[PDB]
RNA sequence: AUCGCGCCUGUG
RNA sequence: CGAUCGGGUGUC
RNA sequence: AAUAGCCACUGCACUCCAG
RNA sequence: GUUCUGGGCUGUAGUGCGCUAUGC
RNA sequence: CCUGUGCAACAUAGCGAGACCCCGUCUCUUU
RNA sequence: AGGCUGGAGGAUCGCUUGAGUCCAGGA
RNA sequence: GACACUAAGUUCGGCAUCAAUAUGGUGACCUCCCGGGAGCGGGGGACCACCAGGUUGCCUAAGGAGGGGUGAACCGGCCCAGGUCGGAAACGGAGCAGGUCAAAACUCCCGUGCUGAUCAGUAGUGUC
RNA sequence: GGCCGGGCGCGGUGGCGCGCGCCUGUAGUCCCAGCUACUCGGGAGGCUC
């Protein structure tokens, strides 16, 4: 599935919270053309992806970045 | 004139230096003056008793121990008054055999 | 060293061709560990941690991968 | 003093006849 | 010594004891009795008078009447009254470390016989006296010193008939420098009375020879006449000491019981006897008691 | 403490005041009759006897604190004294039963 | 006792 | 178990 | 036949490394 | 089961006339 | 010095043959 | 749908990264 | 040079030191006489102890007749005041105290014989 | 008419669809429980001959 910028993060929220007690939380970055880069998650079940552009990465990259840096709160 | 006689001469206890005059064998116990008088008197000698004259070698002053004895010899003739007493000797001798036989001494 | 150095060699993939490379990014909350990979289908460059420090890095070499891949 | 001392050297003298 | 006083004296104080307690009236009698015995030993009258009334007065002052044996009380004051009498305390001349004394004396006074007994006394207290016959008219007399002395063992110097007193004083000085002698007795003329030139001539020795004593010899069997003699010997010549002799034939006692009285001069020696070991110091203490037999 | 040799000695004084004698009969307060008679030649003659068997003691005897003990546990002693000075032993032992009275009253003196 | 006491020598 | 051994000095 | 230095070989203690 | 070869003065002993020098 | 059997509860490394799959080109008219 | 080329999103087989892992044995 | 052995030196200690003789003494004791009125005067024998200086035994490893002391209440000897005894006396005797000592006894220090220890380290000899 | 993922292990059912865990892809998947002897359930999108 292909989401919105927006939608995109809240689905990645919950795919960390529906992995907080096993499974592991993938998540591939790519240059992208037929400039962007496309941006996939997946939990094994669910999939979901997005196609960030020049024009949003400052404002995506600000919420992602946190979103990163929250969830993944567990390691030693 | 009489001749004196003291019991020193008489003493066989004395030694020759304290007045004995005859031989010990002879000598007496402790002859009194007053028993040499009593001996010589009686055999015809005359004689008498100095009872308190102490003879100069005799340091005791008892009784028993002093007096002196005379007796008469010769006669103022010259004849002795009894042939069997010449000498002072023979007197004290005689006197020192019949003293140990007077009774007052057999007792 | 090993964080450091292995950027390098990334960022070594990316630029000789930032179209056929791709870097995945594996997170295992339960066992508790971070992998961060760059392949090229042809080059099988992998770093796993579980040290809670090295979260920062690894996400900024993310950040970054992509800028390169936008700008 | 006198008394005495002379009494005694008088009494002494009469009674040791000697 | 004197047994005729004392026999006297006797009678009246023995006349007291068996009575128990007496009367002054009994006391008055026995004093008279005394006083009579004491004036028939020829004792001056004043004296005698003197003697009595003492004893009255110390006898009732010792409550006589008030006791139960009086003939004692009497006795021991009659005993104070003849010691006192006869001179108190005993008295001898002090010799020093050379003497030189003079008898004086009428003749027959017993006073040359008096110097030998002096020396003699003297001889055996360990002195060495040296006898003078100071006689210098009288030959007979110096010999019979000479006599005396060659009888005691004492030397004696002889004055030459007329001899001066300085002459006199420089033999005896020399004689006792030459023999040693400390003690010097000079025997001086006796006469029968006193003789003023003999008192003159014995003035002038007395002057030149400066005798430390000069002791007048009395005949105590004189009585009282030997008192008038010694003042007679004192105003004319001096005296400072006395010396009573033949006091063994002095039955009466009076001039020994008055010479304190009536000469005032101290009796140093008694006379007992013509030999010359007859002296004896004067004991006033042994008189009084021996007069009543205490 | 008074010895034999201090009896001895007393003696000796007492003797040499005798003749003296006159003077002390020239002395008030002796009462009366004093020194009269007449027995002070004979009494001296005493003294000088008492003093001539004290002259056959010897040193131990004579200063011993108790001469009369002396004799009483030695009367060997008292045999000797009287030979040497021609006494008897009675003689000897009356000087030593004085001395014993004399020595008493010196120290209840 | 270094009781073969110690030291030096020479055998180019 | 290192050669010769002799010589000189200090000569106990 | 004196002293010092050089090295090489063998044996012992008996060592370490390599083949 | 006491020493196959080589190297390391670690120490000691033996052998090599072995060579050089003896306060120029 | 020689010999020897294994290389985990991915965690060789490289090369070759090439076990979903993904991109590009050509053909669907050819005796 | 077929053919060809390339790869490199958990390797089946074979060979070897200047003797890989010095654990065992050669008393 | 360092050690040994003999001779030997210093010092403080220890142990031990005859016998029998002549002559002369002193003392004690005994025994005979003469004289005498006593105290005694006179004369002859015997024994014992001790002393002075003198021999020798055939004596021990040494052993000299050396020099002091004390002498005792008495109990060694002398001289013996006093007193005592004999004596008319002259005197004489016994004799304490005191003094004293060739000659009772007892004791030291000498010397002389062995002998521990000490100190010296010389004299010789010997060894290594 | 073909295709829209592949791999290993365990589980489920006679079997298919299917469930869990881990690994790993593409420009390119979603939904539902069903099928009833069967190598065979149903719906909606997209790509391509």
């Amino acid at each position: 599935v292909l989401l919105e910028s927006e939608q995109f993060l809240t689905e990645l929220t919950r795919l960390f919270q529906k992995c907080r007690t096993s499974g592991s939380v993938y998540i591939t970055l790519k240059k992208y053309d037929g400039n962007k880069c496309l941006l996939r998650a997946t939990d094994g079940k669910k999939k979901i992806s997005t196609v960030v552009s020049s024009k949003e990465v400052n404002k995506f990259q600000m919420a992602y970045s946190n979103l990163l840096r929250a969830n993944m709160d567990g390691l030693k | 004139r009489f001749i004196c006689i003291y019991p020193a001469y008489l003493n066989n206890k004395k030694t020759i230096a304290e007045g004995r005059r005859i031989p010990i064998s002879k000598a007496v116990e402790n002859p009194t003056a007053t028993e040499i008088q009593d001996v010589c008197s009686a055999v015809g000698l005359n004689v008498f008793l100095e009872k308190n004259k102490m003879y100069s070698r005799e340091w005791n002053r008892d009784v028993q121990y002093r007096g002196r004895v005379r007796v008469q010899l010769k006669q103022e003739d010259g004849s002795l008054c009894l042939v069997q007493f010449p000498s002072r000797k023979s007197v004290m001798l005689y006197a020192a055999e019949m003293i140990p036989k007077l009774k007052t001494r057999t007792q | 060293q090993t964080w450091e150095e292995f950027s390098r060699a990334a960022e070594k993939l990316y630029l000789a061709d930032p179209m056929k490379a791709r870097v995945v990014l594996k997170y295992r909350h339960s066992d508790g560990n971070l992998c961060v990979k760059v392949t090229d289908d042809l080059v099988c460059l992998v770093y796993k941690t579980d040290q809670a420090q090295d979260v920062k890095k690894i996400e900024k070499f993310h950040s970054q991968l992509m800028r390169l891949m936008v700008a | 003093l006198g008394f005495p001392i002379n009494f005694l050297t008088l009494y002494v003298t009469v009674q040791h006849k000697k | 010594m004197f047994q005729q006083l004392s026999a006297r004296l006797q009678e009246a104080i023995g006349r007291l004891r068996g009575r128990g307690r007496i009367t002054e009236e009994d006391l008055k009698a026995t004093l008279r009795e005394i006083r009579r015995a004491l004036m028939d030993a020829d004792v001056n009258l004043e004296v005698a008078r003197d003697f009595v009334e003492r004893v009255r007065e110390e006898a009732l002052g010792k409550q006589v009447l008030e006791s139960l044996t009086p003939a004692e009380v009497i006795l021991a004051t009659v005993y104070e009254a003849l010691k006192e009498a006869l001179g108190g305390e005993a008295r001898l001349p002090v010799l020093k470390d050379r003497n030189l004394w003079f008898l004086v004396g009428l003749q027959g006074s017993g006073k040359t016989t008096t110097a030998a007994k002096l020396a003699l006394y003297y001889k055996g207290k360990g002195r060495r006296p040296l006898l003078v016959a100071a006689d210098t008219q009288r030959p007979a007399a110096r010999e019979q010193l000479r006599l005396l002395g060659e009888k005691v063992g004492v030397p004696v110097l002889e004055v030459m008939d007329g001899e001066s007193p300085e002459s006199i004083r420089r033999r005896v000085e020399e004689k006792a420098r030459l023999e040693a002698r400390d003690l010097i007795l000079v025997d001086t003329a006796g006469r029968l009375q006193i003789d003023e030139p003999l008192m003159g001539e014995l003035a002038r020795l007395k002057e030149v020879l400066g005798p430390d004593e000069v002791l007048l010899v009395l005949d105590a069997m004189t009585g009282q006449e030997a008192l008038s003699v010694a003042r007679a010997f004192d105003e004319k010549v001096g005296v400072t000491g006395l010396v009573l002799t033949k006091l063994d034939g002095d039955a009466r006692g009076g001039a020994a019981l008055s010479a304190r009285h009536v000469t005032g001069k101290p009796i140093y020696f008694a006379g007992v006897s013509e030999k010359p070991e007859g002296l004896e110091p004067f004991y006033p203490e042994r008189l009084a008691g021996r007069i009543l037999g205490m | 403490q008074f010895t034999l040799r201090d009896m001895y000695e007393q003696f000796q004084n007492i003797m040499k005041m005798g003749p003296f004698s006159q003077i002390l009969g020239m002395i008030p307060g002796f009462g009366t009759d004093f020194m009269s008679k007449g027995n002070e030649q004979e009494s001296m003659a005493r003294l000088k006897k008492l003093m001539t068997i004290m002259d056959s003691m010897n040193d131990q005897e004579l200063d011993s604190t108790d001469g009369a003990k002396v004799f009483s546990k030695q009367p060997g002693r008292i045999q000797r004294v009287a030979r040497g000075s021609g006494v008897s032993t009675r003689d000897v032992q009356e000087l030593l039963t004085q001395y014993t009275k004399f020595a008493q009253m010196v120290k209840k003196m």
